[PDB]
């Protein structure tokens, strides 16, 4: 199976640059075309540029030729996207996507976020019912986005909410609600899982009943 | 460069109904070789584009024969026989016949079906939370139709307006309901003088509110 591999998440200073990466498996990466692609919070898709990995040849969209640069390395399989100077204009999600025939392929995109604020790992806390059955998981005080929240490691995904992340003072804070038979718990197990790309973590916390 | 004018931002359209959305070209995308160089997605939130269509007209593997592609030169419909939950989201139409690659700018669909009540549950601060000194209280509001919703915060049966952050989802894949998450956030010495917890919200579906409560000390 055709795979594009990318890091979820990169923090970048103000007037910095960043090296953005896409290690590709499941076919020869030398014989096809990789496109890059931008897309800023609830806005479009915008085509940066392209690069024919076995010749290092290369296509930029005009508006992108003084802030985007495209290599490879065939040693790894991997494609790079350097993006020079950033501004404010540069926070995005940025993918990788290739063509093979008709058929393209993507990556699940990296969001850059430019910003002078350091990386903080979220508290996450689970939330039992008042003394079917809704439980909850409320992850706070993280910084940049994205998380990524699951219940049982994957496995329960039906009679999931996972909602988008409200910003205050430098930290975003977001919640989850499952909602199971009243049979499966507590039963048996529901745990939430949080990783947090950008500060290399994940937390597990199991939801049980609450006490006296 | 290929300007690519999907004039639509949003089109509305009844569960079970067919609905058509439209993309032009500022030329001909038909190329020498005989094929027409027009691509269809379908992108989820937090997800990557799906692709639909490819060639102008041929469905994509995976995607149902409720999907199909029709066009001129120029002008170009992608048509749902029959919309579904699982189609919502946003569509983009892209040219690949020239360089630079251009997308048009996106058209959402949204799903008008019939009216929902919220399913309503609060939830008191964690044990573990408390022990950093705050005191989150959070309410969910869950699977309701239409969007518009009101919700009111009470301690003690007086209202609370200082301190609480709402979040909404988008359109449910599998039943085209929305929900909401309502946090109200404490000090745990603010917490601890006050007993009566109360989330009140009001929606179409009722003519009185819907409250769910809880007492801080009834463990």
């Amino acid at each position: 199976q055709v795979q594009l591999q990318q890091p979820g998440a990169e923090l970048v200073k103000p007037g910095a640059s960043v090296k953005l990466s896409c290690k590709a498996s499941g076919y020869t990466f030398t014989n096809y075309w990789i496109n890059w692609v931008k897309q800023r919070p609830g806005q479009g898709l915008e085509w940066i540029g392209n690069i024919y990995p076995g010749s290092s040849y290369t296509h930029y969209n005009e508006k992108f030729k003084n802030k985007a640069t495209l290599t490879v390395d065939t040693s790894s399989s991997t494609a790079y996207m350097q993006l020079s100077s950033l501004t404010s204009d540069d926070s995005a999600v940025y993918y990788c996507a290739n063509k093979l025939g008709w058929f393209p392929y993507w990556g699940q995109g990296t969001l850059v976020t430019v910003s002078a604020a350091k990386t903080t790992a979220p508290s996450v806390y689970p939330l039992a019912p008042v003394c079917s059955v809704t439980l909850g998981c409320l992850v706070k005080g993280y910084f940049p986005e994205p998380v990524t929240l699951t219940w049982n490691s994957g496995s329960l995904s039906s009679g999931v909410h996972t909602f988008p992340a409200v910003l205050q003072s430098d930290l975003y804070t977001l919640s989850s609600s499952v909602t199971v038979t009243s049979s499966t718990w507590p039963s048996q197990s529901i745990t939430c899982n949080v990783a947090h790309p950008a500060s290399s973590t994940k937390v597990d916390k199991k939801i049980e009943p609450r006490g006296p | 460069d290929i300007v690519m004018t999907q004039a639509a931002p949003s089109v509305p359209v009844t569960p079970g109904e067919s609905v058509s959305i439209s993309c032009r070209s500022s030329k001909s995308l038909l190329h020498s070789n005989g094929n027409t160089y027009l691509y269809w997605f379908l992108q989820r939130p937090g997800q990557s584009p799906q692709l639909l269509i490819y060639r102008m007209s041929n469905l994509a593997s995976g995607v149902p024969d409720r999907f199909s592609g029709s066009g001129s030169g120029t002008a170009f419909t992608l048509r749902i026989s029959r919309v579904e939950a699982e189609d919502v989201g946003v569509y983009y139409c892209l040219q690949h016949l020239e360089y630079p690659f251009t997308f048009g700018a996106g058209t959402k669909l949204e799903l008008k079906r019939a009216d929902a009540a919220p399913t309503v549950s609060i939830f008191p601060p964690s044990s573990e939370q408390l022990t950093s000194g705050g005191a989150s209280v959070v309410c969910f509001l869950n699977n309701f139709y239409p969007k518009d919703i009101n919700v009111k915060w009470k301690i003690d049966g007086s209202e609370r307006q200082n301190g609480v952050l709402n979040s909404w989802t988008d359109q449910d894949s599998k039943d085209s309901t929305y929900s909401m998450s309502s946090t109200l956030t404490l000090t745990k010495d603010e917490y601890e003088r006050h007993n009566s917890y109360t989330c009140e919200a009001t929606h179409k579906t009722s003519t009185s509110p819907i409250v769910k409560s809880f007492n801080r000390n009834e463990c």
